């Protein structure tokens, strides 16, 4: 399990692998590790799968209620804070979550880290997961604010590739999403074994 | 204080086809070193377009289906139609999650047709995450079936192979062969094989024996 | 008087009566009439449908309760829908516990127990609804009638406004009903409801509703197109 | 482990905090703000167990702002510090908050006020205070050079000596440091001290 | 020990028509000293102080709730509280958390506002009232304090010898306790006045 | 009853903030309590006026007047009762 | 701790030791272990010392008021069912095996063993306490169908004296009780009156 | 005085009849069912030029596929429309599909006659909702119109008038209707009948109208889009 | 009058009028009699059927409230089913707590207190129904208890409740119930039901009969079909 | 309940042509002690359902109380319905599982036998709610010692006559008496058929100790 996302000049690039494990046994290789919140927001999967999925689905319901009542879409700073207030109450009961909220609001790009430990921080770059430490090294050596879009695609896929290469627990398919001002669009979906031939 | 689960074994198997879904299961029921019964099917018909597979602790396997048929008949009252396959999956994800901190130790595999006449297999965890697959093995012997289906359905690690679509006559023999392979090596799977094929005409059954030991 | 004994259900009038209970039966004596009857194999309901305006379609007067029970309404509709959700919950709890559907004779006694409790406690009102309940179980088909919390077992029964003529017609022809088939059985009830109408109105595809349950037929509401074979038929008035 | 430091002067309080948010071998934020504005004359420095910190700080913050809305004036730093102490103390409950706190405030009538508070909610007013394992390395320098009549340039110089002690001797990578000062003209942001 | 997490050291000693109460000034976390001017003795009247040693956050919690209840008592009642009534109020307040106990052992030293009899008592951390005629001590240096106060206390002393005896009994006791000390305040409660003093003590 | 309540309000404030209560907060709290009984609950309302004096560090010496309806105002001289 | 009840024709004979130990120090050596729940119904207390008084006060409370309402002397089976219900309802926090014995005009002499669990079973004789393990084999061998009153009193005294000899947690005086239609006749066997069995000395 | 649950000698609850009397004071609503969708039109009845007309809202979004008209005491329709929106979003949350309009109208009409003064979960309702509603939407059954009243009696419609000018507008809706009528023609005749019954002078400032289609979402008309059909008058 | 709108209000002469109006509502409804005899109790109820559309078994006025206890009712019957369910719960709780079948005296005095509990409050109304309880066991004999809606309970040799109570009570007084077998008691019971019957008003009725006694070993059962029909035949030929 | 104290061992059961026969000993052990020797562990629920329970005995008497009061409250209505044994089996599955869900189990392992509509029913419920039917059932050490004989006979001959099933039960109870340490040679047999429920007992098994002369 390795997920990363980073802000830059033309929006947010979100990349994720697709391996879910059961101990040493690999259960699946087609896990959709970026959960689609709404036409403008994305959430991420690290740690516990259902713990991520239920709270982000209920957050999508919450922000749709807010769109119906307040007649406007939700900001990142409000929605991620509601996710933090949902997951803060159940500290210490055994929950496991690592998430990134990615959208486009009036502050521009949005990228906030919220977990089941309760942490809530901003930042320009992030990476969460078991093989996340390998993703930081490949990500930060090419990262700057002035990245071009396709070079950002190459940096995201290369960092997830090296993270999947070193981590035994990470793998699957490198899924790549791009949130822009007019909405999020799917970039590509690529197997690791094809990119080993490419790289 | 009351060790509240017992692993009652069993494997289930679902394959989503082009216009069908096959669901298979053993009927041996175990408890550690004993065989309780040799005819206890794990495939439970929900509606005309969906049959569900159960594996895990048997008491939760009974309780959960007594919940699901009640929820289906509540839906058929309040909405004047039978549920779709995706509606049943989305319902059961909430039902499994609402027991978060004392989970149903059940691995659910929903097989059936969607509204467009294609096969859909929905394989769940005890805590309610779910995903759509083309094929899935679950329960006890999943590690013996799932690499072979990874070979034969996804066509991985094969060069110079034509990726032919999923026909019924090859898939049925695949289900029989993987369960013979599971019964030869896993102690928990055996004594019969109950196969539910969901097509547009209805649901039929075929029974094949396995190893008795 | 009239005036200080009609204001509470918890006041005995000096004749030994309760005027708020007897006024609740006016709500069933004004409603659109409905006819129920059974054979040894089937139980059928025939009901007028009240559509409020000609562009408004027709009020459901037969409600699904399970696979094996449907009811009819005459009076305060939302009280009957409350009581439909009650009977849904009771059949589902009997299926969830005992894994067989609850017998109808016990379920209607539970309804008689539920409607009795507001007829005695201060600040409450009686349910202003009468029902006809059609069901099939181990003991065969059943037609029941339930406001004042009583409940009746019936061979064939008609409630609602101007229902006396329909009760006389069913008293005339109840001796046939046990050996009629499914088709003749609904025809008798269609004539029984047709007794209740004014002389100019006829039974159409839109204003007559039918529910049917049998030994192997699960309960179903028969509406606009489904009523047409049962309408035809038909001995003219 | 997160670091805090505050110095109370004659008519000012100088506080500083580390600007790092870590996750178990790596730091995940290098512009992390641990100073939350309570009102025009009061800051609460907040470190400790993650999640408890921000929830507790914002819950105190909206009650301070709510008092300002109900009354039209601000809490005194004594009143807000005792309020925060009471809310942290109500500990033995089902909701313990393992948070470590410094509060700096300026009052019209009492002047500059600095309050130390641990996760037990023991409230101790001090001329200077510090949290973290880095406090063990720099309260000695603060005991060496602090006089009650330190003017603010000697305060930033002594703070620079303390953060250079963090750079030379302390084992956790704490490279960048945010500093603010509070006096009678409100809150003032100063330049970040970097290494 | 949970009582020894902050240290703490308070004692009292009974005189001739005057009482003395002293408390250590170190506010500590097990090894680290934080400040040296911590308040442990609170005024509960003209001639009545309460001193609370132990866990300092329980000292401040019990002192805030005790002032809350005592101000209501003195406003509704219309008089100053007699010290025995304050002992029973404190024991009631601590026993209300019997199975959730506050980690403070308060001592009470004051003068009766009408008869001016000296009163000294202490409590355990759960509310046993212990009225003694000589002295009570409380905190992590209990043995060090009883060793001083059994030998230096003499009955019917003037305020000067009462000050000297409680001063030496504090100082040589707290100089043998590592996690306590760092300065001491001395309160002399008399017929006409209150005398507030601090002493020269070891600062290590 | 109301001046038993006022002491509980002022001592809850002095408990919670460790400073004495500003003089207007006590009056608006008791007028909230007197307003609550005029609207719901079906009780009879309290029939008392209360004149309020008090000092604080915010505005010094003050005066108020309250009624059963829950109104209050600041005054420099006023009178209740007979005549 | 050794209690014993024996059913005979016309009533029951109860017996108990009198030694209550805390650890291995005798806390009370004249303990009275037969509690009258009604006039002719006695319960016996083995196990936790608090529970077998605290439940028995509630059962005495219910049974006296029930007897006043019904205008009848209460049954022994009623007194056993009020224990079977209540000791079952709190069985996780009670350690209570009760031996209820008594008489009623309707069914005669009755002995109900309520073991630790909140069930109920009528027996011809019942032994309980810590010492009963040493006298199971005596009473399986000695009991005859239909003993008289004095034969039952000697049988209860012998079976108790054996357990008081062997078990260190039992001793003192033997307090007997014979409950019948005529009433309750209690007696205490002390010193020489306790039936003596010579030690297995070497010849 | 007497209770809110008192039967008249006709067998009608007095409060149930008087809420129907409060129906007949409201702004008249017109909704029409067509095969290309359902159109709903309510008169705003602007009382003063100091008023902002856009802030009056008498046709609401319920979900992406369901509209709703109202007439009478709009403050009751506040809690009714909010419970309708919560029910539709709970159906999306639970079943991952659109809620059909019949189950929505049944859920909302359950809140009618959930009133009373003795069972009284803490502060719930003491009187009937004096608002009658028209639910228009599209589901897997297609475009549909439902009707609801203060008796809680809900039913299907093809076109309906509610409110103060309900009476003649119902007969005129009997006149124009045929099952092959298009959506734009239904907008046309709905504005015809509304302009027949409006006291004020019709323009884009004193009405609202929206449409729901199988193709597109529920779309509230803007001022220029209202003006475009209003040029036809 | 102003003094009869509430059961919690005494009149100036010391009467509670809601209870005394409920005892007029009892004697609106049809006749039910019960005769205690030497070895058991026999119940008899005139069961009107208001329209022949009605199935057999509708509007039963004989209830089983325990397996050894039966019950016969009169008055507003919807209340009587509620009191039947109270008596069923009370006998069930007594079997569960005390381990044996409930004595009929104690059951009558539990249900009489539950009936009396509504004649005190303005928040309820008094029950509109009187009822009888009969039982048999080897230890207790046969017993017959009768409750009116005031809550008042006594033990009876023979009783009649309903609209024809006095003409039936004088006719039950004519008989020697104390020394006859129950198979000889059903014929009188059936005699008196057809004697007191109003045939010109409220026609079309049915006879309903049940006994409990030694001949059913204490189990409360309905009368078999041929015995009930020959009792009907004997009573119709006695009626002339 | 966390501690079973008075326990009952194996209960057998096998379907035969026309009904069900179950059997159980009459012992209540208390640890290793044979404390109660004349208790019955078989309940007659109505005319077409019998019930035998292993494990903790107090919980069996609680189920006797509740399930007896249920059928009495059914028979008070007198409408002609009786609980089919499948209904009692579903009720016990729900009661045992509902007690399991509270972390407060009923420490039993029960066998419901009945005969309704001419069809034999034989159903198993344990303290967790694991519930199924079988042609033969055995709880406790009967599941290892008497279950193999039952299934070995049932494989050759799926339809059993009444006396064949009774002797097969007796021959399995002899095996349990030879090879279970907590069993006792005093057992009951309960058989439900068309005519209703009988209980025969106490019975005894006749031993063969000729291998005791086969040491040397």
């Amino acid at each position: 399990t390795t997920t990363l996302a980073f802000k830059f000049r033309h929006g947010v690039i979100v990349a994720a692998d697709s391996r879910a494990t059961a101990g040493a046994y690999i259960a699946s290789q087609t896990v959709k590790k970026v959960i689609e919140i709404n036409p403008y927001l994305l959430g991420t999967m690290a740690g516990g799968a259902a713990d991520c999925s239920f709270w982000e689905r209920l957050l999508a319901r919450q922000c749709r209620i807010y769109e119906l009542r307040n007649k406007e879409r939700i900001s990142v700073a409000a929605a991620s804070k509601l996710l933090a207030n949902m997951v803060y109450q159940y500290k210490g009961m055994g929950l496991s979550m690592g998430t990134m909220i990615c959208g486009w609001d009036k502050r521009g790009p949005g990228l906030y880290y919220v977990d089941s430990e309760g942490n809530r921080i901003s930042g320009a770059t992030f990476s969460v997961g078991s093989g996340s430490v390998y993703a930081y090294g490949v990500m930060d050596r090419g990262y700057s604010y002035d990245l071009e879009v396709e070079q950002a695609y190459d940096l995201a896929r290369r960092a997830i590739y090296q993270a999947t290469y070193r981590d035994a627990y990470s793998g699957g398919a490198v899924n790549l999403y791009h949130v822009r001002e007019d909405g999020w669009i799917r970039v590509s979906s690529d197997n690791v074994a094809d990119l080993h031939e490419k790289y | 204080r009351f060790s509240p689960y017992v692993f009652n074994g069993g494997t289930i198997l679902a394959i989503a086809g082009e216009d069908f879904a096959i669901v298979a299961s053993d009927t041996r029921l175990s408890e550690g070193f004993s065989i309780h019964t040799r005819d206890s099917p794990k495939c439970y018909k929900l509606t005309d377009k969906t049959v569900i597979g159960c594996s895990g602790f048997h008491g939760d396997c009974l309780t959960l289906t007594k919940i699901i048929e009640a929820r289906l008949k509540m839906y058929k009252h309040s909405n004047n139609k039978a549920m779709t396959t995706g509606a049943i999956a989305a319902m059961l994800s909430t039902i499994l999650y609402s027991r978060r901190f004392f989970p149903y130790y059940v691995y659910n595999i929903i097989g059936g047709l969607d509204e467009e006449g294609k096969g859909a297999v929905y394989s769940f965890d005890p805590v309610g995450s779910y995903q759509r697959d083309s094929f899935k093995a679950g329960g006890s012997a999943s590690a013996m079936l799932q690499p072979l289906l990874d070979n034969q359905v996804g066509f991985k690690n094969m060069q110079n192979v034509e990726h032919v679509p999923l026909s019924l006559d090859r898939a049925m023999r695949l289900v029989k062969d993987v369960f013979i392979s599971a019964a030869e090596r896993d102690v928990y799977t055996g004594d019969a094989l109950r196969i539910c094929i969901v097509t547009k005409e209805g649901i039929r059954e075929e029974t094949v024996s396995l190893r008795k030991d | 008087f009239r005036n200080q004994y009609d204001n509470d259900v918890t006041v005995w009038s000096p004749q030994g009566r309760i005027h708020q209970i007897e006024y609740a039966m006016e709500a069933v004596k004004q409603g659109s009439a409905t006819v129920g009857l059974k054979s040894k194999t089937h139980a059928v309901l025939v009901a007028l449908k009240r559509a409020q305006s000609e562009l408004a379609a027709h009020q459901k007067k037969i409600l699904h309760v399970d696979n094996h029970i449907g009811i009819s309404i005459a009076g305060l509709t939302a009280d009957a829908r409350l009581l439909c959700n009650f009977m849904r919950q009771e059949c589902l709890d009997s299926r969830f516990v005992f894994d067989r559907p609850l017998p109808v004779s016990r379920l209607v006694s539970l309804i008689g127990s539920k409607t009795q409790i507001p007829t005695q406690r201060y600040g409450r009102r009686p349910y202003g609804v009468g029902l006809l309940i059609a069901g099939y179980d181990d003991m065969g088909p059943h037609i029941f009638q339930t406001p004042s919390a009583n409940y009746f077992d019936c061979r064939a029964m008609s409630i609602g406004a101007r229902s006396q003529s329909a009760r006389t017609y069913l008293e005339r022809h109840m001796s046939e009903f046990m050996e009629c088939n499914l088709n003749e059985l609904v025809k008798h009830g269609l004539r029984a409801l047709r007794e209740t109408l004014p002389a100019e109105q006829d039974l159409t595809t839109k204003n007559v509703s039918i529910g049917i349950v049998g030994k192997d037929l699960e309960f179903t509401i028969y509406d606009d197109d489904d009523v047409s074979p049962f309408l035809e038929g038909l001995e003219e008035r | 482990m997160e670091y805090l430091i505050g110095i109370q002067g004659p008519d000012y309080v100088l506080v500083a905090s580390d600007r790092v948010a870590a996750s178990n071998i790596v730091q995940m934020k290098d512009d992390h703000d641990k100073m939350f504005k309570m009102s025009e004359k009061i800051l609460l420095l907040c470190v400790g167990e993650a999640g408890d910190t921000v929830q507790f700080a914002e819950y105190i913050q909206k009650n301070v702002q709510l008092y300002k809305m109900r009354n039209g004036y601000e809490l005194s730093p004594t009143a807000a510090a005792n309020f925060t102490r009471r809310n942290l103390a109500d500990l033995r409950s089902r909701t313990p908050y393992h948070v470590n706190l410094l509060l700096a405030g300026y009052d019209e009538h009492e002047g500059p006020a600095l309050y130390y508070m641990d996760y037990l909610a023991a409230l101790a007013k001090a001329p200077f205070a510090a949290h973290g394992y880095g406090a063990f390395l720099t309260l000695s320098i603060l005991d060496r050079y602090y006089t009650p009549t330190i003017s603010r340039e000697r305060a930033v110089e002594l703070l620079r000596k303390c953060l250079e002690e963090l750079q030379k001797r302390f084992i956790l990578n704490l490279p960048t440091f945010s500093v603010r000062i509070i006096d009678k003209n409100g809150i003032h942001d100063l330049d970040n001290i970097s290494f | 020990s949970i009582m020894s997490y902050n240290g703490g050291a308070v004692m009292a000693m009974k005189g001739k028509n005057c009482v003395a109460i002293a408390a250590d000034r170190r506010f500590g976390i097990q090894a680290q000293m934080v400040t040296t001017d911590f308040q442990k003795i609170f005024p509960m009247g003209d001639r009545l102080y309460i001193g609370l040693a132990g866990l300092a956050t329980d000292v401040q919690t019990v002192a805030q709730r005790l002032k809350f209840r005592l101000n209501l008592y003195e406003l509704k009642e219309g008089r100053q509280i007699k010290p025995y009534t304050l002992m029973s109020m404190v024991a009631n307040l601590l026993y209300e958390k019997r199975f959730g106990p506050y980690y403070t052992e308060p001592v009470i030293a004051g003068l009766d506002p009408k008869t001016f009899k000296p009163f000294i008592c202490s409590l355990d951390l759960i509310g046993c009232p212990m009225v003694t005629d000589d002295f009570v001590v409380s905190g992590t240096c209990a043995e060090q304090m009883y060793g001083m106060c059994e030998s230096l206390w003499e009955p019917n002393m003037d305020p000067d010898h009462l000050f000297e005896t409680i001063s030496q009994a504090m100082l040589n006791a707290v100089d043998r306790d590592a996690v306590s000390g760092m300065g001491v305040i001395v309160h002399i409660i008399e017929k006409d006045k209150i005398t507030t003093r601090t002493l020269k003590a070891r600062m290590d | 009853v109301l001046t038993n309540e006022l002491r509980l309000i002022a001592q809850r404030y002095l408990l919670q903030y460790q400073e004495p209560i500003p003089c207007e907060q006590l009056v608006t709290a008791l007028c909230d309590i007197k307003q609550a009984y005029t609207q719901f609950g079906g009780k009879r309302p309290f029939g008392v006026s209360l004149l309020y004096i008090g000092w604080d560090k915010h505005y010094g010496f003050q005066l108020y007047q309250s009624d059963p309806s829950g109104n209050y105002g600041g005054w420099k001289a006023t009178c209740i009762g007979n005549n | 701790t050794t209690i014993m009840a024996v059913q005979f024709d016309g009533g029951v004979v109860l017996g108990a030791d009198s030694r209550t130990t805390t650890g291995s120090y005798i806390a009370n050596r004249v303990t009275d272990k037969l509690t009258p729940i009604h006039d002719r119904i006695f319960c016996c207390r083995s196990g936790s010392a608090a529970d077998t008084q605290a439940v028995a006060d509630a059962v005495t409370y219910q049974l006296g008021f029930h007897s006043i309402e019904l205008n009848e002397p209460p049954l022994v089976h009623t007194a056993a069912s009020l224990f079977k219900e209540m000791c079952y309802r709190y069985r996780e926090d009670l350690m209570a095996g009760i031996i209820i014995a008594g008489w009623d005009p309707q069914e005669g002499g009755q002995v109900y063993s309520v073991p630790m669990g909140g069930m109920m079973v009528r027996q011809s004789f019942a032994i309980g306490g810590s010492g009963s393990s040493y006298i199971y084999g005596y009473v399986d061998a000695t009991y005859r169908e239909g003993m008289t009153k004095e034969e039952c009193l000697q049988f209860t005294a012998n079976a108790l004296a054996l357990a008081m000899e062997r078990d260190g947690s039992s001793g003192g005086v033997i307090r007997l009780a014979a409950i019948a239609e005529s009433g309750v006749e209690r007696q205490v066997l002390l010193g020489d009156q306790i039936p003596k069995f010579a030690v297995a000395t070497l010849p | 005085d007497r209770g809110v649950n008192t039967f008249s000698p006709e067998g009608r609850l007095f409060q149930v009849e008087y809420a129907i009397e409060a129906i007949k004071l409201g702004s008249t609503a017109i909704g029409i069912q067509t095969s290309e969708g359902v159109c709903l039109a309510v008169e705003k009845r602007i009382t003063s030029p100091l008023m902002e007309p856009s802030s009056i809202e008498k046709i609401v979004e319920i979900d992406a596929h369901i509209g709703c008209a109202m007439s009478g005491l709009i403050a009751d329709a506040k809690t009714l429309i909010d419970k309708a929106r919560v029910e539709t979003q709970n159906h999306w949350f639970t079943y991952n599909e659109t809620m059909t309009v019949e189950s929505v109208t049944q859920a909302v009409s359950n809140l009618a006659l959930q009133f009373g003064e003795e069972d009284a979960d803490p502060g719930a309702m003491s009187r009937p909702f004096g608002v009658a509603l028209l639910f228009g939407g599209v589901d897997e059954k297609g475009p549909q119109l439902f009707h609801m009243d203060p008796s809680g009696t809900f039913v299907q419609c093809d076109a309906r008038a509610i409110g103060s000018a309900s009476e003649g507008a119902q007969s005129s809706l009997q006149e124009v209707y045929h099952k092959s009528m298009t959506l734009k023609e239904a907008i046309k005749s709905s504005l015809i009948i509304l302009k027949q019954v409006m006291e004020e002078k019709l323009n884009a400032t004193n009405i609202e109208l929206a449409t729901v289609q199988p193709g597109q979402n529920f779309h509230m008309f803007t001022k220029e889009e209202l003006e475009e059909v209003i040029k036809d008058i | 009058t102003g003094y009869d709108l509430s059961a919690s209000t005494f009149s100036p002469d010391g009467r509670v009028f809601q209870v005394e109006y409920a005892m007029k509502a009892v004697e609106n409804s049809s006749t039910a009699i019960g005769i205690r005899c030497k070895d058991g109790v026999v119940f008899g109820v005139e069961k009107l059927v208001l329209s022949k559309l009605y199935e057999e078994g509708s509007n039963k006025r004989l209830f089983n409230v325990d397996r050894h206890v039966g019950m016969a009712v009169a008055g507003l019957l919807a209340d009587a089913r509620s009191l039947a369910d109270i008596a069923r719960e009370e006998a069930s709780n007594f079997r569960s707590n005390f381990g044996y079948n409930i004595p009929l005296k104690h059951l009558a005095d539990r249900v009489a207190m539950y009936v009396h509990a509504y004649t005190l409050y303005s928040a309820v109304r008094p029950f509109g129904c009187s009822f009888m309880l009969g039982s048999y066991s080897v230890n207790d004999g046969a017993q017959l208890y009768m409750i009116d809606p005031s809550g008042v309970s006594y033990g009876y040799w023979g009783c009649a409740i309903g609209k024809a109570r006095q003409a039936a009570k004088t006719e039950i007084e004519k008989l020697q119930m104390k020394e006859m077998t129950c198979r000889d008691i059903v014929k009188e019971v059936a005699k008196i039901i057809y004697i007191v019957h109003d045939e010109v008003k409220d026609k079309a009725f049915e006879l309903e009969l049940s006994w409990v006694g030694e001949l059913t070993n204490g189990r409360h059962e309905i009368v078999p079909k041929d015995i009930r029909e020959e009792a009907e035949k004997y009573a119709k030929e006695s009626l002339k | 309940t966390q501690n079973p104290m008075v326990t009952g061992t194996s209960v057998l059961g096998v379907k035969f042509e026309g009904g069900v026969v179950i059997a159980a000993d009459m012992l209540g052990s208390y640890g290793s002690l044979a404390r109660f020797r004349n208790i019955s562990r078989i309940m007659r629920v109505n005319n077409s359902t019998m019930l035998g329970a292993s494990g903790d005995y107090a919980d069996f008497q609680y189920l006797k109380q509740v399930l007896g009061q249920m059928v009495i409250d059914e028979e008070l209505l007198g409408d002609g319905h009786s609980y089919s044994p499948r209904a009692i089996h579903s009720w016990l599955t729900r009661a045992m599982y509902s007690r399991r869900s509270k972390m407060n189990p009923l420490w039993n392992t029960m066998v419901i036998g009945g005969y309704a509509d001419g069809e034999s029913f034989l159903g198993y419920v344990d303290m967790l709610g694991v519930a199924y039917e079988a042609p033969s059932l055995a709880t406790g050490y009967g599941a290892y010692l008497a279950q193999p004989l039952l299934r070995e006979v049932l494989e050759k001959q799926p339809v059993l006559s009444q006396t064949e099933a009774r002797d097969l039960v007796e021959r399995c109870m002899r095996v349990l008496y030879y090879r279970d340490a907590r069993s006792y040679n005093r057992f009951q047999i309960a058989t439900v058929t068309e005519k209703g429920v009988e209980i025969e007992g106490p019975l005894s098994t006749e031993t063969n100790w000729d291998i005791a002369h086969m040491i040397s």
